[PDB]
């Protein structure tokens, strides 16, 4: 009875087309984010998903009410007749407002006139990733939001608490498979545009890719293939079919490994750290068979050494290759791993 | 104060009527800010672009005398006033943004000037000519116009600072690099009438870093690797045969990735020409030994290895000269 | 002012539930199509996606106005207050009207009462495809336009500008197909219950063979020729002829396995499967040839028709039978 | 081996009620249509009831409203509650299970069958 | 015009669309029939199929009687939404579409008697569970079940308009299947009990048989030829150690290439299908042929082969002689048993 | 009789305020919930989610909707739910859910004379399940569904499973392709916060993956290749062509198995149990080929300056160590 009377007399003379304090002050909106789940990061789309409880609070003098209760609760129909901030995500791609089984929104009005607007959102935001150090790369995915139509002089956004404590990520919410969430940086700023200056609230979620999968799928098979190609250096020079098959099949193995490695990586047109490692391994396996061609060119006798005439001596090229090839590959690995793991 | 102004503007206002209907064409000044040009899907012949699209026009029905010089409004009044029916002609799929509210802006000045902006994600059609792939350049257009109002009713015009781009390094151009921007205006005749069509051209050039490491270098080495048999003695029949046939198998494996990201075009691309020629060279290397083995052992041909030691490396080097000079210069 | 009075008068008392000439002759609706693009011709899904400007023309005397020498183009929202034909596409899997920046809809009123109604539609129309001759197949995909709730007593369809109603077909470029021709058919589907109008737009798409020559046929032909090289290799070289014979079999398998992934998943026998399987038999029989040669010399040798005769006979029959296989294959499918 | 064993049933005074059960083993029939068939002596094999994975209960016109079929998907069994017994119901009651290809009322569409159970309604 | 407009305005007077016709008095009976315009593609990966139908429903609402020159009315979408219609839903429907291009593909006609005929054009994506143990020689009966969502058997009952077999009609060019052949449909009705009550369900099973020709050329023939190829090495001389060693491993690699590609054609089931056993048996034969040579090579004394002109030479291996008969016969026995079993099913 | 029902229904909704919950100034409204799981499908490891279609029923008593004189349960039209108060229940882990709308929206409202309201909904929900796949494919997963009120605490609303542990039905009828539902569990609890306690209902399943698919497709082919690499140990040391070709082809075959299983298996970018086994077999075939190089070097490199002993030692250690590797692997994961 008394509750119903209060609800009907709130919107009498209320104009939702006008922000609170229009021509009198600047509408201050206090926002805090509760990240329930940092959703999957899509490298192929340069986007990340995030499920949040986006909360916004502001004061509207026009909605003051005197009554038995201090907090009112509005249905979605009545909440659509009240001015709300036009907050949008600058880097959002396709965000979803959940509607099961009802609209996942809640508007509360206090007696003083303070509104609490909370909604459950699935935000797909753009994360520009420079994959040149893949898979040993780290990315700082941003989350920028602010008012679309109201400039800095009309609506200002602030964090409800200290910026560090305003954005809260659930302790058991990480939905990341190939990434580790290293924390977030919370800040606010001003962006100047052709439609005026706006207040932008930014959050930078820092991520580091986990390298364990690529070590056992890409690096280890490639390293063992290079070792296998260098194994043929210890075979006798007279076994021409054996070392020839040893060379091409290792090259074919490197081709198989290189093709599968690039399939998982998103189709960038530039070279990543994994591409250079495979290219060097490809050259080492290629050089192993070229070395045998030079060795075979100086083999005088086709017959091999017997168990007990003149026999071929061990190639000096082979002896130097048994040291140069393992050393040069070992040097490359130390240069490669120290260059990228240190970053 | 503002409430009375807003009510009077809509008092006796017919949003079904274009401003200056029956008087003169409605001039609409259009701006555009490109947030990011998304991926260029060559298979579907399309690309994604995210823009802030701004339109400005004068509506004398929205004049108001007041101390307030401009009404900075949200999307609430968008459906109450006349809005241009601007659509993107090459758009395969376009979306507006509605999180957390309709991503739209409406600003009205006291002299009747209206500023209406919205945020749009567009999957615009772009027919790519991939004859020079992966050394090809494209100019993907973004065409828009009115849907029902011909040139006698709505005329679009670019401002001087119309199309503005941001960082251009945050864009999702994995395969391409943004090199330039062009804005044009034209009139297109249809069955309905003559329409003013505004076009924005984005010039993109593909980056060849991935194709060099993954396609050109591995194919080049295999061709060189097939030349090893020329220095192997002709008595080593199992060695030269296995070397010749395994390189062909390896070359076939690499031919899988030659045409992977691009659609099933029926014209020869630059990459397909290089891979096919490399396949012929490794094909001829095995055939060269088959002819040498038959005449020497199975009954000048006997000096074919000496000729192959020079002819094959020279022919492939000459091919690389013609191939790379033609496509890169 | 006067235009506003005219438009308000037209919509005042207008009954959207009644078609033009409700108690009289059927309303004649003219249709023309401007095809923006055709894409996503899916063999797997047996459908194609088409974007078009679909325009409908009809006369409504309730919407006739005098004194204004202009054709009134109104806001697209006025289409909800007017009667429009209940046109639908019979073979439409999924279609939508584009809605950026507004609903891509046009209403243009003419002083005699004629209504021009335009829609920008992207439709996924379904066509049954016979792919037994793939990739040497010519498809024919149609678009059926029909009235859902009216018969020929109430509504009639025709192509406005009969042979030139559909435009933009010549400007369509398809990476895989070539549009040989398009046809326009206007007919009344006669039933005992009633006759229903229908407009039919059909295209004949011819698949381009240039892609498959370089990707499928030429790789298979060259590998088959390589299997013949073992015929000229001496019968003593067991490790050479076997390695050449079995690697070409493996190479043919690699081509077939790769093509099974890069080509649309069409689970029935096609022309492309017959040629790949035919080339697989030739490289399989070429490897069986050496086994017969090896068994004759080493198995039936000591017992003691000619080892060199089999190789020499195979150097002619295998190239001849393969060329004969190509002649029968290409003539039957081209 | 897959075995269907009809349990329960026998001679019953007219007006009684019999719950014929059918345990299954060797294959879980949660995705199969379990049905009950009846074969009068010398006449034919008659479909009585069927229940599929979606718990849809199909009944023959001669036994509709009298017999109730139920399935215990956890126990992999099907039950037939016989009510309103009449002397014309004296036959062998069979338990079947199949995918219902061309069927769900045809005996040939069931691959798994029980040994049968003689239910005699003597009066 | 005036008479027609008068009836439309008068019909809705005193009408409550929240109540079914005959509420508290009788049972609302709905006559249903289906015209299948196109039986769309069947997805084995999702175990679902698409079907395009014209769904026709007919019931009696005495509240909508009228008298006038016409005998059958025609209501627009706005007026049809103000009248009670059955809440028919598809029990196994996953995500269906009601077409509205260019206008809502619906039609409601009212006879002066009060009979309502409701037609709508729908695309239904139903779920079709499959027993893939006999793949690719399997056959499925894909169901299409529908009924009232809210009203139990005591409130709304569904019946087929004509005889049940004739109430579901498939267009002669409707079949849009690539890997299946639609053999026919059986039409039936049943009863389901749930936590909310007992409901009438109308069912239609579409019987599909999978085409086997594709898998024979792509999978069965290459596997059979690979197994034959492995047994071919038994006819090579035992002194060709590199030749027969290359023969054994490369046929195993060939089987691996064929086995991987064949598996991609089927969704991830957790049981061995008919094609899975064929590949495994073919894999065993190729594997065992290489093991056989290792035993033959272990007893080869001399490393030189017999020369044409003729020293002592190796005799033909008894293991080779026995394998030239045993291996081809065992594979032939497996093929006859395998094809007799599954093709008869 | 129907006229009397119509009078009652209009009387109930006259003056009804949807914005207020039942017993607004009194005890919390107790909402009883049952779920009829029609099906569970698309248990995805890549997306860490599962899809289920269910009949979601909610029961509560509203004295404003109690009626007398009608011994029937008033099942109203589904659109009457917009004119009644319904709980604001949502799913926490839900990623994308919808209510089916063919032919109409799949919801029901059934009123009872005592005032009980039955609110039914047919919902397909894609809920999120974080899966620990380190034991894949020998892993058991735990998929939950969390139901909560958006804006009501335990002071205003309360949740309970109607029927106890029999609230959720249809779990026994679910047949998953690659999973087995070991058990399902129902949890009713209040999430206590500083502001207040929030009711929550949890429905959790325990899925156990079936190993039959992976045994015949992943494990057995790798075992056979590893055994084939041991054939080289029974070949004479001088047969360089035979032993190297066999050894290097088994390395290639293992790579082919691993690279293709990478595409076939779900893209899970971290170490799993299957990855350990495949890498273990790859090392064994790597050492077998490396074993011959040691044998070859001993005879030919250190010769002029027992190879049979090395082969004899390899014929025992390799089968034994691989069997030891299998025993440790299966015991740790099974
Ligand atoms: C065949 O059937 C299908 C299915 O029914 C039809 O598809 C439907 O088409 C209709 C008509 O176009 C749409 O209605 C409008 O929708 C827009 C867009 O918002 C909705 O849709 C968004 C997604 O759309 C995108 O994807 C779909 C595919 O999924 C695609 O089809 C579409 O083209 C587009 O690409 C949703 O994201 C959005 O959800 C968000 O908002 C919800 C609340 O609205 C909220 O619950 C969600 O959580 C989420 O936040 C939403 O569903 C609406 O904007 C639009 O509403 C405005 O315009 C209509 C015009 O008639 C007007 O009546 C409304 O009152 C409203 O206009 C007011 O607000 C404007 C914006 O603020 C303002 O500018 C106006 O001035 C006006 O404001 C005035 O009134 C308000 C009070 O109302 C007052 O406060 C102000 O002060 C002022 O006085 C329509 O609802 C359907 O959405 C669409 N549905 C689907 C599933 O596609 C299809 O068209 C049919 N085809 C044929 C040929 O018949
Ligand atoms: C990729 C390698 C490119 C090499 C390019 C350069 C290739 C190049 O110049 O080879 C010549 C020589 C080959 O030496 P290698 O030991 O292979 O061959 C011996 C050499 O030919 C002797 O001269 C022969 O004896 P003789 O005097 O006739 O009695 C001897 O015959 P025999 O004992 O059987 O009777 C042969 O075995 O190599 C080097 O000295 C190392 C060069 C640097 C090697 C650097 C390796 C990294
Ligand atoms: C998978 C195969 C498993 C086989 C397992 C069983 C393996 C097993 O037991 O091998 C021994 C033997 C090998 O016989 P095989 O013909 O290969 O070898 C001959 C044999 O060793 C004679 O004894 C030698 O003669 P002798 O010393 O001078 O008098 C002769 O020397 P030569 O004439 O060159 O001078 C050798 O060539 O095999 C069988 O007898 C067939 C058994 C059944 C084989 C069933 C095969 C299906
Ligand atoms: C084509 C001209 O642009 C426009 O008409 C336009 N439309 C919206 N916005 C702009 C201006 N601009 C480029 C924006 O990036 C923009 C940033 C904001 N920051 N906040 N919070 C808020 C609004 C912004
Ligand atoms: C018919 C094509 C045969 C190709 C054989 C290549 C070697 C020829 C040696 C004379
Ligand atoms: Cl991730
Ligand atoms: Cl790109
Ligand atoms: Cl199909």
């Amino acid at each position: 009875t008394v509750f119903t009377r209060i609800l009907d007399r709130l919107l009498d003379g209320y104009d939702n087309r006008l922000r609170p304090g229009l021509g009198e002050r600047v509408t201050e909106v206090k926002t805090d984010i509760f990240v329930t789940s940092f959703g999957p990061v899509s490298d192929h789309d340069m986007e990340y998903t995030i499920d949040v409880f986006f909360r916004q609070s502001w004061k509207d003098e026009r909605l003051k009410f005197k009554g038995p209760m201090t907090v009112l609760r509005l249905n979605n129909l009545m909440a659509s007749k009240i001015w709300t901030p036009d907050t949008f995500f600058h880097n959002g791609k396709k965000s979803v407002a959940h509607n099961m089984t009802m609209p996942n929104k809640l508007l509360r009005i206090t007696e003083d006139g303070t509104l609490l607007y909370t909604m459950r959102l699935t935000v797909r935001a753009e994360c520009p990733m420079h994959l040149e150090d893949f898979p040993m790369d780290a990315h700082a995915c941003p989350l920028k939001f602010g008012s679309y139509a109201y400039t800095r002089a009309e609506v200002v956004y602030e964090w409800t608490r200290e910026p560090a404590r305003s954005v809260v990520v659930a302790e058991d919410g990480s939905r990341l498979n190939q990434y580790d969430l290293l924390g977030q940086t919370v800040d606010s700023g001003i962006v100047q545009s052709s439609t005026g200056e706006y207040v932008v609230m930014t959050t930078h979620f820092h991520l580091k890719r986990k390298i364990g999968y690529f070590v056992i799928q890409t690096y280890l098979p490639c390293i063992m293939t290079v070792i296998l190609s260098q194994v043929s250096f210890w075979l006798n020079r007279e076994s021409v079919p054996a070392r020839t098959v040893f060379g091409v099949t290792t090259v074919l193995t490197m081709t198989t490994l290189s093709i599968s490695a690039r399939n998982s990586l998103p189709k960038v047109a530039y070279a990543t750290a994994m591409d250079w490692f495979i290219a060097v391994c490809y050259a080492f396996v290629f050089s192993a068979l070229i070395e045998f061609a030079t060795v075979n060119y100086f083999t005088k006798r086709g017959y091999a050494w017997d168990g007990k005439k003149t026999f071929n001596s061990v190639s000096k090229i082979d002896r130097l290759s048994r040291i140069a090839f393992p050393l040069l590959f070992g040097i490359f690995n130390l240069v490669y791993w120290a260059t990228y793991l240190n970053r | 104060d503002v409430t009375v102004i807003l009510n009077n503007l809509l008092e006796g206002y017919d949003n079904k009527l274009r401003p200056d209907i029956g008087v003169k064409p409605t001039l609409i000044h259009t701006d555009m800010y490109v947030n990011s040009i998304g991926p260029v899907n060559a298979i579907n012949m399309e690309y994604t672009i995210d823009i802030f699209f701004a339109q400005t026009w004068y509506d004398r029905r929205l004049k108001f005398n007041s101390t307030i010089k401009v009404l900075r409004l949200n999307s609430n009044m968008v459906g109450k006033i006349w809005i241009p029916d601007t659509f993107f002609r090459n758009s395969k799929k376009a979306d507006a943004h509605w999180i957390t509210t309709p991503n739209r802006m409406l600003r009205i000045w006291n002299d009747g000037r209206v500023l209406y902006t919205l945020r749009l994600t567009i999957d615009a059609e772009c027919q790519l000519q991939l004859h020079n792939f992966p050394m090809d350049e494209h100019s993907c257009p973004l065409e828009f116009s009115s849907y029902g109002y011909p040139r006698e009713e709505i005329v679009y015009q670019w401002k001087r600072s119309s199309v503005e781009v941001g960082d251009t390094r945050s864009w999702r151009l994995y395969q391409f690099s943004f090199v330039g921007l062009r804005n044009t205006t034209e009139v297109v005749k249809t069955t309905s009438g003559d329409y003013v069509v505004m076009s924005v051209y984005f010039d993109l050039s593909r980056r060849m870093g991935y194709f060099t490491i993954q396609t050109y270098i591995p194919c080049t080495l295999i061709v060189v690797l097939s030349w090893v048999s020329f220095w192997i003695n002709k008595d080593a029949v199992p060695a030269r045969t296995s070397l010749g046939i395994t390189t062909v198998l390896t070359m076939t494996t690499l031919s899988t990735i030659a045409r992977k990201s691009l659609p099933k075009v029926s014209y020869v691309t630059a990459m397909d020409l290089f891979v096919s020629v490399c396949f012929i060279f490794v094909f001829s290397a095995l055939v060269e030994y088959g002819t040498l083995h038959y005449f020497v052992s199975n009954r000048r041909i006997a000096k074919m290895d000496s000729y192959a030691r020079i002819f094959f490396p020279t022919a492939f080097c000459l091919f690389n000269l013609v191939y790379w000079v033609s496509y890169l210069y | 002012s006067f235009v506003k009075e005219t438009v308000d008068k037209l919509l005042k008392g207008y009954d959207i539930r009644l078609r033009p000439d409700f108690g009289g002759p059927p309303v004649c609706v003219g249709m023309n199509i401007d095809i923006a693009s055709i894409d996503m011709v899916s063999e797997v899904n047996m459908d194609y996606t088409l974007t078009m400007y679909f325009q409908q023309y009809w006369r409504d005397k309730r919407l006739a106005y005098s004194g204004i020498p202009l054709n009134l183009t109104l806001d697209n929202r006025v289409a909800d207050q007017l009667w429009v034909p209940d046109t639908y596409f019979l073979n439409d899997k999924k279609s939508f009207v584009h809605g950026v920046t507004v609903k891509n809809r046009m209403i243009r009123l003419h002083p005699d009462g004629t209504v021009l109604y335009g829609l920008r539609i992207t439709t996924t129309a379904a066509c049954m495809m016979d792919l037994r001759r793939y990739p040497l197949d010519e498809q024919n995909c149609t678009l059926e336009i029909e009235s859902y709730g009216y018969t020929t007593d109430d509504i009639e369809f025709y192509w406005r500008g009969g042979d030139k109603a559909v435009t933009g077909v010549e400007r369509i470029e398809l990476p895989q197909f070539s549009i040989v021709e398009h046809r326009l058919v206007s007919r009344n589907v006669v039933f005992a219950t009633g006759a229903y109008p229908r407009l039919s737009l059909s295209f004949r798409l011819k698949r381009n063979i240039g892609y498959f020559i370089l990707q499928t046929y030429m790789p298979s032909i060259l590998i088959t020729i390589l299997s013949w090289v073992s015929f000229w290799i001496n019968y003593d070289a067991s490790a050479a002829r076997v390695a050449l014979g079995i690697t070409t079999v493996l190479t043919m398998t690699t081509i077939n396995t790769h093509l099974r992934e890069t080509l649309p998943k069409i689970p029935y026998v096609k022309a492309i499967d017959m040629y790949l399987m035919g080339c697989f038999v030739f490289v399989f029989l070429a490897l069986l040839e050496y086994a017969f040669v090896n068994y004759i010399f080493f198995g039936r040798g000591p017992q003691r028709t000619d080892v060199n005769a089999i190789d020499r006979w195979s150097r002619i029959v295998f190239p001849f039978t393969f060329s004969l296989f190509n002649l029968v294959y290409w003539l039957y499918y081209v | 081996q897959v075995q269907l064993q009809e349990s329960g049933g026998g001679l019953v005074q007219a007006g009684g009620s019999l719950r014929v059960s059918c345990a299954a083993s060797g294959r879980t029939f949660t995705a199969y249509i379990m049905a009950w068939f009846r074969q009068a002596p010398g006449k034919e094999r008659e479909f009585l009831a069927a229940m599929d994975q979606g718990r849809i209960q199909y009944y023959g016109d001669s036994v509709r409203g009298r017999f109730t079929i139920s399935r215990d998907y956890a126990k992999n069994s099907v039950d037939l509650q016989l009510d309103g017994l009449r002397p014309e119901d004296t036959a062998v009651y069979y338990c079947a299970a199949g995918a219902g290809f061309w069927g769900l009322r045809t005996a040939s569409s069931y691959h798994y069958w029980g040994q049968g159970t003689q239910v005699t309604v003597s009066s």
